[PDB]
This record gives structure tokens, C-alpha cells and sequence, in this order.
């Protein structure tokens, strides 16, 4: 029901091949997109039916460079303009031209901030027919609207139903509903002219009744239907005794809706808001996240890109690779450009060397995107990041991204440790020698429904296996992210110290094992070995089956301790007699 | 009126030296007339001032 | 503004001290912080002083008078915080003579708009006219709230022609208006007129003079200087679109129904709000200036409004076991002492009053209306250091001491600030070290109009008997006769106790200054004749070492059998009582620094 937009504005796609097929994953079965509404490049006879379910938008809507005839947005009821698309316009159709003929927006009445951009479209009819001002909200607005009549083409009336001449497009279903500027009083919106007919104050758009439950998009927050001013507080207070108390009716604030738990990937906070960072003086929790206040000051924190310092920054280079050392958790995104690897005379500026790379060693958590485009061509993968488990999502790539690798010389994923992808698409293409994609069990590591793997131009799947490029045979499911034995998502028997393995050493040999939940580790040093039996029952050396030299209960021991004893004839320590 | 005097158990209710009474009515309602220094429901507490 | 009462039916003296309570208490009351509760009221009262009230906290209880009208023309809004038999803001019962020659006839609301919680109980009153005739789910905000309003009246005259059958009286002055059900579906609540633009705000209390939160007659939650809100301004505001959080450059604090700059001194901040105690999960923390809740201490609460009890007892005392800091008030009333036979609960045992000798911190008031008859002042709480006041008596009282004759002195002798409200010690005839103690020293801020003393025994009296605290006490005064009950020393304490000077330069136990207090010198400290013995307690603060020097400090004898980082360490003395470490090749000590002087 509810999903993020996009931040591309008018840029190419990453991968035009799959462009269609992102737009699908993060729109299919969309009511309201929290982000901007961006529909660009799209080629001729696009298969577009999955945007017909979109009911609000938080941002501005884009449609611009397409080829196609119609974009199927009938259901659009509002649009609410918090970011808009340069400053000034909440909605622009750009450079259309093959090219769209009619808005059809059929079902938008409100917009809450910002003008409209229609320019260039050479096919486009119905922008002087629409009343715009009846759209724009009765608050204080820009409203500023360009709309460019240069069409050169011979254009059909609209049907003799829409009486005015107020119109989306050609048939009877296409006329506009006027919904502020013929209403009696100073209603900000309304179902006819009667003053009996206004809607509530807390509707947007428009309404089917007066009531604060009847209205077709809440001006503020939507409370399970009902249209309200703040969301109910998760704690209240009493006036009259001066005390707090928690809310038994109280609510976390997620966009511009009220919800009774913080949705996934979210952290929750005390004063009601969901949010993807904490506010200042706080840190993360685990429980599912929440923001707890510093009471003592604050742990250390590494910021990745996007981040403090760091918001102006492309990418990683030897300028600030260092400043990662020793991080376990990142407040940021990472990103690998062809500038980082390579030198940049603006500032006299290093390019990076496979040894500077292990910086990120003890990296096991992004809350950003991870984006390699390039990587040195003399490491065959990315176990720099082996130890890497949870990307979070938190800040994407062009708004849509949280996993990218484009056009790398890496022969394998060396991402062994990775558990999570939180959100965002995961996106791999143009690699030539990169051959364990398929490999991954990647529903394993998506969390939400519009999660999905996009990818291209790799290495053939025949071709890898015509060479040899297959997992291991003790892999638990046959799932790897490469061809050696440590690289197994889960082991069929030994797990080792980081090895799945055929047996383990407790029964033969001299490096004598033990096995605890499917783990082969050595025994005591002091350990007798148990020729075709169990050696030891843990790494101590009170928990062999025999001492290798002699005992000193309840352990065995090489050396007798200073009680001062002596090794005696007995195979054990005793007390001296010189003291 | 429409008060009248406690029984000997229900005397019990006011304290301090008050005078018990019950109004005429389905539940019962308990009053008392506190001497001139005495206050609250039962005058349990002291007059200020 | 007034406080209110919560006296139920009951009532305090005879027909005209009842009269005379009610008149002194709502003589020029606009806002009654409390109940409205007009019982037994005589047939020729002048209730005229009641005209000025425009809105009450609580219920309205009118009950078993003979007075013809109820003269509250300006009552608009009833919270009702507060209910009559759990059910009703409003209760209007018996009001009529049983020979029926005076009686309740006219209730003058006109002006009442709205009843925010609670209903209606109208009930058998013979005289009583107009109470049918008044929509009522006009006023009553709660729809599932219970009105009654059947049993009043019989021959009553039908309302005037201009009221179109609703009014609360006889004359076209009498009418009543309607603000809600004659409203637009549009608006669910109060309105100034009939048309959709013509609607109240959301956070108002009754009517309005226009729609912003400005033209309000009264607010329901808060009031943000002129404008009423749901809530004080927040510190964060939130991005729809991109999920942030940013600080707010104009926040307010929560208090009481008012927005306010910062919180009271006495008061501890909850997340945007000022409050009495913290949270079931959260402490109190000290922080700069202000104190905190943060994510416990044993939660020891006291008594009065808001508690469970109305006073200290034989079945409540037991709950301060161990208890350092106590949540709310403490009340002692004389019931609490000889006991309550109406709920089985026997007298007191006057010694279990010394489990409150831990106590270090009221945060409400203290109030002392009973004390056992052997006992002559109030050491049982001679560990007391703070009174909060946050919560008070009736209004303004944070330390009540009433008719104990049997008290000669306060006690307290570790008090050091009553951080709000007023004093109220009075009529207790033994009552006597308490005429020269400063109250300025222990009550913060101006004390011109917070200090109530009167009667107790006579100032003359007290002073002939030879009462006036030991002289060793500066001015200022003390809490009782002694040396130890003074607030502060003309020179020196000892342990607390005021002292003439501490043993600096001669005296068997050697002494020295510190903070205006005295004490000991360092056991292995030589005492001095005529000099000082020492600037501290410690083995490097002595004028001369009393035996044997071992560098810095001075010791009883050099140290034998000591280890350390490199083992065992033995010193030996020489010729001058120094201590120096033996030769490397020594085993339990030497006679010198040589090989040969090893044991
Ligand atoms: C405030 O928030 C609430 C949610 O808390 C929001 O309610 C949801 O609104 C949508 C439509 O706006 C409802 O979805 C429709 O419900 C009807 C019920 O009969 C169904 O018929 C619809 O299914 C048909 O349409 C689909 C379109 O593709 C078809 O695929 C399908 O086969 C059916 O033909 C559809 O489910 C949704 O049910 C409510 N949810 C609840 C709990 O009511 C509300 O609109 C918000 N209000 C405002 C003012 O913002
Ligand atoms: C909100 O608070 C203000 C005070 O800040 C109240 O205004 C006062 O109201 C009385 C009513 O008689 C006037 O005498 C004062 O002169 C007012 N003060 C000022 C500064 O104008 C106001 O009444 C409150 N409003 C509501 C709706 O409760
Ligand atoms: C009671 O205590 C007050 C507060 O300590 C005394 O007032 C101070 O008196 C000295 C006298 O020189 C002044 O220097 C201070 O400035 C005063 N403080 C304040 C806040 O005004 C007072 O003198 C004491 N005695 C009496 C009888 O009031
Ligand atoms: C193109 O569009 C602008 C829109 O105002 C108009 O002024 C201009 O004359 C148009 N005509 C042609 C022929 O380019
Ligand atoms: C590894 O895979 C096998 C396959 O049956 C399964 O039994 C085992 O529980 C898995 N281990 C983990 C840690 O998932
Ligand atoms: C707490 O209460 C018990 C009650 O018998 C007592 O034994 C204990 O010593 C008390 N003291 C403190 C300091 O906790
Ligand atoms: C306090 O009262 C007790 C008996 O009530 C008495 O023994 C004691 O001496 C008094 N203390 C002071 C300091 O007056
Ligand atoms: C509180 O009582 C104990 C009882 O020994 C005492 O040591 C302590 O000094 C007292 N504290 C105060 C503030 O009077």
C-alpha cells in the first residue's frame, strides 16, 4: 500500500534495460508514494497498468522524455508538494515527444504547494483546458503556472458532457470536477454550490459528506479514515495533577498517517515520530529500533557519505579513506567511483591502493547504499567487505538503491557475511567476469515486498558453467557467493573456524578436535589423543579424556605450579619436600 | 426536614465530636454537623483561620 | 479565583457560619479550582456574591436549601475533573421546605454553554420550574453521559413566547441560546452562527467570538499566551517526506494548563512538561538548575489528594520503612493518632512515629494537626532537610502546624529550605522557641505575605521563663533549647553542636578548621602548645611527626612485611625516627642499610 519515490529529476537511467522493471517493483500495488512520483524515459507502448493504484503523492510528479501516448494516473487525487521539482513547481510534464496526448488525470483536484511545468510536448491537447486555479489549494501558494501551446496538432473538442469546457482529455469520463471556485461561502472545498454542501476543515480534495470521516485525502494526518490536525500522542498530561500518563489511544506519526507500531527499517522515538535518523544528543537501540537520549556522552560515531562533513562528498578517495578506521557501524553510504581509484590534480588528491582498502575490515553495518563503479582490477572480488552483514537502505542511490556494482573486473561477490538488505533495490550489471549472481540466495536477504534483484550484461550463466564456476558440494542448499568451501551461505557439515568441511578432527591424528553445534575446534594443548574415540569434550584442560604429561586436578598440566609441587612417579603433581 | 438522626452503629461514620444524619431515597447518603472549628465530609480536619 | 470544597453533603456550624464559610470563600471568585457546593442554605441568604463565577474545576452540588433563584448568571463552562456519585456534574437534590413555604424555584444559568465530562441529576425538587424545557444535550459534551431531570415541578407557567420553548425562567431575559445543535454538519462542536464558517475552534471550552484559537472563551487543554492548544510547542518538527526531526527554536514547557518559558525550581521535567513525580519507570535526576526524569528507587508516596489515604495511621505508617524521600504530602489529622472505628483500623502506637527519622525529603507539604500528649516537639523528624511544594493545602500552604498544645519547640534542626508555598504555625499554647527563628534562612524567595504565626505562647512569656536558645547560637535563632538545634554557629560546630572554638592550639584531642566546623588531627599527628597542630586529618597534614617519619607521612613505627610491585618491602629507623628500605639481600627486615645489618 505504501512506498518511497524515486531521485533522478531529468538524468539517464543506471540501466536502461531494467528501467521499466524498477519502475514496476516500486510502484506495483503503491495507494500512496512518500517521495516523488518521477516517470522519465520511458519507450513507446510501455507497459505502465501498475501506476493505475496511486492515490497521493508526498512530493512533486515528473513525467518527462517518454515516448508514451498515455500515463494511466486517473486514481491521482493529490498532490502534496513537500519537495518540489527545481523550487516553484509541484507538477511537470517536460519534453514528451511518438509522445503523451492527453493529462488524463481524471481524479486530481489538490495541490498543496508549488505551480505546474507543461513544455514541449508535441502531442499534448488538454493543458489550456484545465481551470488550474481551482486545483491549487486556498492557502497561500506560489500557483505559478507555464503551459506551453506549441502542440502542431489538430486537436478534438472535448465531449459536449463537459459543460465549461473544463476537460482532461477527449471522452465523457475526462471532464474536470471544480471543487473550490463554484462553492457558496468560504469553504476551501466542497460537493456543489449550496452552503449545505462544504467539506470538513481537515479534507483535501474533496469529500462524499461534511464529516471529518467522509473527506477524499486528509489536509494534515489520516487517523485509521478520519482526518485529523496532530496524531494522538503516545503519552498525555493531566492539568489538574501535574503528572504524565501514558495515551491508551496514542499513535506513532509515519508521513502523513498515524500507525500503532514504526514500520520496518524506521526508528521509533518517544515523542511519536518515525524516522530514518535520530535527532541530535541520541543514539540507536535495539529491541526493531529506537532513539534513546544521551544521559552520558554520546559513543563514537562514523559518518559515511551523505553525512555531516561528508554531505558534499561523491565518494571515498585518500583524502578521507582513513576516516573509517576501526568503524563497526557506518552513519552514511560508501561509494566507489572511477575517481577514487584513480588521481584527481584539483587537490593533489592519491588515488586509493588495494592495501588501503582493508580500512573496511571491521565494517559489519551500512545505514546508507553501498555503489562500487569501480574497483581495482587486480582483486577477483569484494572481501574488503567479507565481514559486511546488514545494509540498511536508509539513504539510495538515485532514490531507489541501496546494493549497486556496474561494470567491475571482480570474478565472484566476496559479500560472504552479508544477512540484509533492509531496503531498496538490489542492482548488478555490465560485469563480464562476474559469474556467482545467480548463486545468492537474494529472497533471503529482502525484507519488504517491493524488494527485487536487477541485473544484465554479467557473465552467462552457460558460459560459467562450460569453465567450471559452481558452488561447493557440501553447500546446505547449493547457494554460494563464490566457488571456494568458505564461501557457502550455510554448511551440510562443519562450519570449522570460517571452513565447511567433510570431517572433523576428534577421532584420528594428532591436531586433535571437538565438535559444538556443527563447529570443529582444537583441544587443550594438554589433551591426550583417543585412538578411535573422543579426544576431549572442549578447549580446557580439565575436560579431556586423559592427560598428555601430568595431572594437576581437576586439569592436566606440563609443568607442576609453584603449594609448590613436583612431577612425580604417579603421572601426577605432588607436594615437595623443600620449601 | 428532610434528615434524620444515624442509628447507633452508623453514628460511628463523623468524627470528632460531629452530629450524624441521614437523608430520607434509595441508597444510603451520610451527612454530618460539624462543630464550629471542624471541617471536611466527616470533620476530620481543622478550620484555618 | 478561589479554591473549591469537597465537603459532600456535610456541613460546618450553624445556618449563618454556613453562610458566612460560603460568602468569605466565593465573595469575588471568577474561576473555582475545586467544587461548587451549596448545602442546607437558608431562605433569606443573599447569594448575590456568586454572580462573578464564569467557570468550576469540579461538580456544581446544590442540594436540601429553601432559597428561592440560584443567582450564577456568568457560569458558562463545567469541567467537571471531578464527579458527583461518579456519574454527574450537576446535582440539584431536596431543595424545598416540607411545609413548602420556601423552596428552589429558578436555576439563573442563562449564560452555561457547555459541560466538558459528567451529566445531569435534577431530581425531586416539588417548586422547582423550567427544567424540562431546556436541552440539555446542547451543554453536555459526553453523548453517553446519564441526565435525569424528571421530578420538578407541577403547576410550573410555560416559557416566554420569544424563547421558542426552551428557556430557564418565566421572562423574555430567561431564554435559552444553543450553540451546538443548531450548528452545520460540518463542525462537531460549538459554534458563534448557523452558517459552515461561523464554527468554534477545536480547543475551545463553551463558545467563541469568532474561529481562531484567539476568539476562545476558555480553553480545554492549554492556553499558549491568548491562543488555546492541544499541546505546548514541541522541541522537534517533522518532515513528511524525508523523515527528519529538527530542533524547535521557540519551544514551552507543560504546566498546569499554561504554556511557560522554563519549569519551576521546585518542580521535575518530564519530556516537554512539568509534573509533581515522575513516571512508574522513571527517577528523579539532578541536572543543572532543573531536575529530570530519566529510565527504580522503592516509590515511597505519602498522603492527601491524589493518594490512597488522608493521613498517617495504624494500617498506613508501616509504608516508610527505610524510606529517604517521600512523594506528595504527609499528613497527620487526629484520627490518624486515636484511630477510625468506622473502618476497623485501631489507634495508633505513638512510638511507630519514629520510622519517619530517615526522612531527608517531602516533596509536597507537611501538615502536623495531631501529635501524641507526651511528646513535646518534632525530633522524629530531625532529619528533615527539604519540604518541595509541589503539591499544597488547600492553596498556598506548604507547612502546617495547628493546635498541638502539648508542643514546646518545632524540632526540624536539619531544615534548610521550604522551597514553596506558606507557613501556618498557629494557636499551639505551649509553643515557644520558634519567636526568634528567621524564616528568611529556610523559606526561599519574599516572605512579607507567606508567614502566618500567630497566638501560640506569648513572645513576653517565653523570654521571662528564660526559653531563648543557648547563646553559642548567632543571630537568626534556632529550632529549641540546644547547642545542636541553632541554624547557625556564632564561631564554631563540633559534629553539628555549636562549640565557643575548636582545640587548635592547645586541648588534649588536637583539632583544626575547616567549612566553620571542628576537626581531629591525624592520629600519628605530635600535638603543638601555643601553635597549631595541623592543617588536616591526614598522615602529610601534621605540624611534626608524633614517632617515626616515612617520607611524606608519619607512622606509629617503620613498615615491615609489605608488598608491593617488586614483593616483600622491610624499612628500618635511624638516629632521627626517619624510615629508610633495608639492603636488597634482607628476609623480614634490618638494623641498616648495609649487607651485614639484615635479620
Ligand atoms: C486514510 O487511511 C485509510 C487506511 O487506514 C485509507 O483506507 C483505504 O482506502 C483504500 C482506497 O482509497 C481502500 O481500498 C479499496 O477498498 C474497497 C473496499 O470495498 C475495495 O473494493 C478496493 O478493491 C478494488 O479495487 C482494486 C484496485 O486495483 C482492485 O484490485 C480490487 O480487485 C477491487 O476491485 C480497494 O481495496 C482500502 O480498503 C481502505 N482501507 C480501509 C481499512 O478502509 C483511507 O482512504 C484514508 N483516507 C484519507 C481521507 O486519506
Ligand atoms: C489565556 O491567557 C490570557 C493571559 O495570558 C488570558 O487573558 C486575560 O484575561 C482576563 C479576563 O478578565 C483579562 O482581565 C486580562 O487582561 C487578560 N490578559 C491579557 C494579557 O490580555 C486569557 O483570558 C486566556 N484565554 C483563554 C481562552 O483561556
Ligand atoms: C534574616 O535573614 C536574611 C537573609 O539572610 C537577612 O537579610 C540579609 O541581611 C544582611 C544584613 O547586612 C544583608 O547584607 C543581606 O543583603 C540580607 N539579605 C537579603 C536577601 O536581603 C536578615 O538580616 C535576617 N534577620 C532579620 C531580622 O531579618
Ligand atoms: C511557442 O510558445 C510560446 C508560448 O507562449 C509562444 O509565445 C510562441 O509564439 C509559440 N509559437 C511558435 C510558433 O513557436
Ligand atoms: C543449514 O541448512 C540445513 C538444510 O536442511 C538446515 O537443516 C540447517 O538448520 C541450516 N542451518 C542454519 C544455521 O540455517
Ligand atoms: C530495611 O528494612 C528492614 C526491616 O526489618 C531492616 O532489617 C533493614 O536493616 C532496613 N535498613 C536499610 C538501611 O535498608
Ligand atoms: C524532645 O521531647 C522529648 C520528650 O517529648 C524530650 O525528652 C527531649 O529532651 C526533647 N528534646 C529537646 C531538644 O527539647
Ligand atoms: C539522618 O539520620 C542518620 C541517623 O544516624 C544520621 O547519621 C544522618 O546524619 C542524618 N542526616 C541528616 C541530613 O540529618
Amino acid at each position: 500500500q505504501v512506498c518511497t519515490g524515486t531521485d533522478m529529476k531529468l538524468r539517464l537511467p543506471a540501466s536502461p534495460e531494467t528501467h521499466l522493471d524498477m519502475l514496476r517493483h516500486l510502484y506495483q500495488g503503491c495507494q500512496v508514494v512518500q517521495g516523488n512520483l518521477e516517470l522519465t524515459y520511458l519507450p513507446t507502448n510501455a507497459s505502465l497498468s501498475f501506476l493505475q493504484d496511486i492515490q497521493e503523492v508526498q512530493g512533486y510528479v515528473l513525467i518527462a522524455h517518454n515516448q508514451v501516448r498515455q500515463v494511466p494516473l486517473q486514481r491521482l487525487r493529490i498532490v502534496r508538494g513537500t519537495q518540489l521539482f527545481e523550487d516553484n513547481y509541484a507538477l511537470a510534464v517536460l519534453d514528451n515527444g511518438g509522445g503523451l496526448r492527453e493529462l488524463q488525470l481524471r481524479s486530481l483536484t489538490e495541490i498543496l504547494k508549488g505551480g505546474v511545468l507543461i513544455q514541449r510536448n508535441p502531442q499534448l491537447c488538454y493543458q489550456d483546458t484545465i481551470l488550474w486555479k481551482d486545483i491549487f489549494h486556498k492557502n497561500n501558494q506560489l500557483a505559478l503556472t507555464l503551459i506551453d501551446t506549441n502542440r502542431s496538432r489538430a486537436c478534438h473538442p472535448c465531449s459536449p458532457m463537459c459543460k465549461g469546457s473544463r476537460c482532461w482529455g477527449e471522452s465523457s469520463e475526462d471532464c474536470q470536477s471544480l471543487t473550490r471556485t463554484v462553492c457558496a461561502g468560504g469553504c476551501a472545498r466542497c460537493k456543489g454550490p449550496l452552503p449545505t454542501d462544504c467539506c470538513h476543515e481537515q479534507c483535501a480534495a474533496g469529500c462524499t459528506g461534511p464529516k471529518h470521516s467522509d473527506c477524499l485525502a486528509c489536509l494534515h494526518f489520516n487517523h485509521s479514515g478520519i482526518c485529523e490536525l496532530h496524531c494522538p500522542a503516545l503519552v498525555t498530561y493531566n492539568t489538574d495533577t501535574f503528572e504524565s500518563m501514558p495515551n491508551p489511544e496514542g499513535r506513532y506519526t509515519f508521513g502523513a498517517s498515524c500507525v500503532t507500531a514504526c514500520p520496518y527499517n524506521y526508528l521509533s522515538t518517544d515523542v511519536g515520530f518515525c524516522t530514518l535518523v535520530c535527532p541530535l544528543h541520541n543514539q540507536e537501540v535495539t529491541a526493531t529500533q529506537r532513539c534513546e537520549k544521551c544521559s552520558k556522552p554520546c559513543a563514537r560515531v562514523c559518518y559515511g557519505l551523505g553525512m555531516e562533513h561528508l554531505r558534499e562528498v561523491r565518494a571515498v578517495t585518500s583524502a578521507n579513506i582513513q576516516e573509517f578506521a576501526g568503524c563497526k557501524k557506518i552513519f552514511g553510504s560508501l561509494a566507489f567511483l572511477p575517481e577514487s581509484f584513480d588521481g584527481d590534480p584539483a587537490s593533489n588528491t592519491a588515488p586509493l591502493q588495494p592495501e588501503q582498502l582493508q580500512v573496511f575490515e571491521t565494517l559489519e553495518e551500512i545505514t546508507g547504499y553501498l555503489y562500487i563503479s569501480a574497483w581495482p582490477d587486480s582483486l577477483p572480488d569484494l572481501s574488503v567487505f567479507q565481514n559486511l552483514q546488514v545494509i540498511r537502505g536508509r539513504i539510495l542511490h538515485n532514490g531507489a538503491y541501496s546494493l549497486t556494482l556496474q561494470g567491475l573486473g571482480i570474478s565472484w561477490l566476496g559479500l560472504r557475511s552479508l544477512r540484509e538488505l533492509g531496503s531498496g533495490l538490489a542492482l548488478i550489471h555490465h560485469n563480464t567476469h562476474l559469474c556467482f549472481v545467480h548463486t545468492v540466495p537474494w529472497d533471503q536477504l529482502f525484507r519488504n515486498p517491493h524488494q527485487a534483484l536487477l541485473h544484465t550484461a554479467n557473465r552467462p550463466e552457460d558460459e560459467c558453467v562450460g569453465e567450471g564456476l559452481a558452488c561447493h558440494q557440501l553447500c546446505a542448499r547449493g547457494h554460494c557467493w563464490g566457488p571456494g568451501p568458505t564461501q557457502c551461505v550455510n554448511c551440510s557439515q562443519f562450519l570449522r573456524g570460517q571452513e565447511c568441511v567433510e570431517e572433523c578432527r576428534v577421532l584420528q591424528g594428532l591436531p586433535r578436535e571437538y565438535v559444538n553445534a556443527r563447529h570443529c575446534l582444537p583441544c587443550h594443548p594438554e589433551c591426550q589423543p583417543q585412538n578411535g574415540s573422543v579426544t576431549c569434550f572442549g578447549p580446557e584442560a580439565d575436560q579431556c579424556v586423559a592427560c598428555a604429561h601430568y595431572k594437576d586436578p581437576p586439569f592436566c598440566v606440563a609443568r607442576c605450579p609453584s603449594i609448590w609441587k613436583f612431577p612425580d612417579e604417579e603421572g601426577a603433581c605432588q607436594p615437595c619436600p623443600i620449601n | 426536614s428532610h434528615l434524620v438522626k444515624c442509628a447507633e452503629k452508623e453514628k460511628t461514620f463523623c468524627v470528632n465530636g460531629g452530629e450524624c444524619f441521614m437523608v430520607k431515597s434509595n441508597p444510603s447518603r451520610y451527612l454530618c454537623k460539624c462543630p464550629n472549628e471542624f471541617t471536611g465530609d466527616r470533620c476530620q480536619n481543622y478550620v484555618m483561620a | 479565583v478561589c479554591p473549591g470544597t469537597l465537603n459532600g453533603l456535610s456541613v460546618t456550624g450553624d445556618a449563618e457560619n454556613q453562610y458566612q464559610t460560603l460568602y468569605k470563600l466565593y465573595e469575588r471568585c471568577e474561576v473555582v479550582m475545586g467544587n461548587l457546593e451549596i448545602v442546607l442554605t437558608g431562605h433569606n441568604a443573599d447569594l448575590s456574591f456568586l454572580q462573578w463565577i464564569r467557570e468550576v474545576t469540579g461538580y456544581v452540588l446544590v442540594a436540601m436549601n429553601e432559597f428561592s433563584t440560584l443567582p450564577l448568571p456568568n457560569l458558562r463552562v463545567v469541567r467537571g475533573t471531578q464527579v458527583y456519585d461518579g456519574k454527574f456534574a450537576i446535582f440539584v437534590m431536596l431543595n424545598y421546605n416540607t411545609n413548602s413555604s420556601h423552596a428552589l424555584r429558578q436555576l439563573r444559568l442563562t449564560q452555561l454553554t457547555e459541560i466538558l465530562s459528567g451529566g445531569v441529576y435534577i431530581e425531586k425538587n416539588d417548586k422547582l420550574c423550567h427544567m424540562d424545557t431546556i436541552d440539555w444535550r446542547d451543554i453536555v459534551r459526553d453523548r453517553d453521559a446519564e441526565i435525569v431531570v424528571k421530578d420538578n415541578g407541577r403547576s410550573c407557567p410555560p416559557c416566554h413566547e420569544v424563547c421558542k420553548g426552551r428557556c430557564w425562567g418565566p421572562g423574555s431575559e430567561d431564554c435559552q441560546t444553543l450553540t451546538k445543535t443548531i450548528c452545520a454538519p460540518q463542525c462537531n462542536g460549538h459554534c458563534f452562527g448557523p452558517n459552515p464558517n461561523q464554527c468554534c475552534h477545536d480547543e475551545c471550552a463553551g463558545g467563541c467570538s469568532g474561529p481562531q484559537d484567539t476568539d476562545c472563551f476558555a480553553c480545554r487543554h492549554f492556553n499558549d499566551s491568548g491562543a488555546c492548544v492541544p499541546r505546548c510547542p514541541q522541541p522537534l518538527v517533522y518532515n513528511k517526506l524525508t523523515f527528519q526531526l529538527e530542533p524547535n527554536p521557540h519551544t514551552k514547557y507543560q504546566y498546569g494548563g499554561v504554556c511557560v518559558a522554563s519549569c519551576p525550581h521546585n518542580f521535575v521535567v518530564d519530556q516537554t512538561s512539568c509534573v509533581r513525580a515522575c513516571p512508574p519507570d522513571k527517577m528523579e535526576v539532578d541536572k543543572n538548575g532543573l531536575k529530570m526524569c530519566e529510565p527504580c528507587p522503592k516509590a515511597c508516596e505519602g498522603t492527601g489528594s491524589g493518594s490512597r489515604f488522608q493521613t498517617v495511621d495504624s494500617s498506613n505508617i508501616d509504608g516508610f520503612v527505610n524510606c529517604t524521600k517521600i512523594l506528595g504530602n504527609l499528613d497527620f489529622l487526629i484520627t490518624g493518632l486515636n484511630g477510625d472505628p468506622w473502618h476497623k483500623i485501631p489507634a495508633l502506637d505513638p512510638e511507630k512515629l519514629n520510622v519517619f527519622r530517615t526522612v531527608r525529603e517531602i516533596t509536597g507539604y507537611l501538615n502536623i494537626q495531631s501529635w501524641p500528649p507526651h511528646m513535646h516537639n518534632f525530633s522524629v523528624f530531625s532529619n528533615l532537610t527539604t519540604i518541595g511544594g509541589r503539591s499544597l493545602y488547600n492553596r498556598g500552604f506548604s507547612l502546617l502546624i495547628m493546635k498541638n498544645l502539648n508542643v514546646t519547640s518545632l524540632g526540624f534542626r536539619s531544615l534548610k529550605e521550604i522551597s514553596a508555598g506558606r507557613i501556618y504555625i498557629s494557636a499551639n499554647r505551649q509553643l515557644c522557641y520558634h519567636h526568634s527563628l528567621n524564616w528568611t534562612k529556610v523559606l526561599r524567595g519574599p516572605t512579607e505575605e507567606r508567614l502566618d504565626i500567630k497566638h501560640n505562647r506569648p513572645r513576653r512569656d517565653c523570654v521571662a521563663e528564660g526559653k531563648v536558645c543557648d547563646p553559642l547560637c548567632s543571630s537568626g535563632g534556632c529550632w529549641g533549647p540546644g547547642p545542636g538545634q541553632c541554624l547557625s554557629c556564632r564561631n564554631y560546630s563540633r559534629g553539628g553542636v555549636c562549640v565557643t572554638h575548636c582545640n587548635f592550639l592547645n586541648g588534649e584531642p588536637r583539632e583544626f578548621a575547616h567549612e566553620a566546623e571542628c576537626f581531629s588531627c591525624h592520629p600519628e599527628c605530635q600535638p603543638m602548645e601555643g601553635t597549631a597542630t595541623c592543617n588536616g586529618s591526614g598522615s602529610d597534614t601534621c605540624a611534626q611527626c608524633a614517632h617515626f617519619r616515612d617520607g611524606p607521612h608519619c607512622v606509629s613505627s617503620c613498615p615491615h612485611g609489605v608488598l608491593g610491585a617488586k614483593g616483600p618491602i622491610y624499612k628500618y629507623p635511624d638516629v632521627q625516627n626517619e624510615c629508610r628500605p633495608c639492603h636488597e639481600n634482607c628476609t623480614q627486615g634490618c638494623k641498616g642499610p648495609e649487607l651485614q645489618d639484615c635479620l
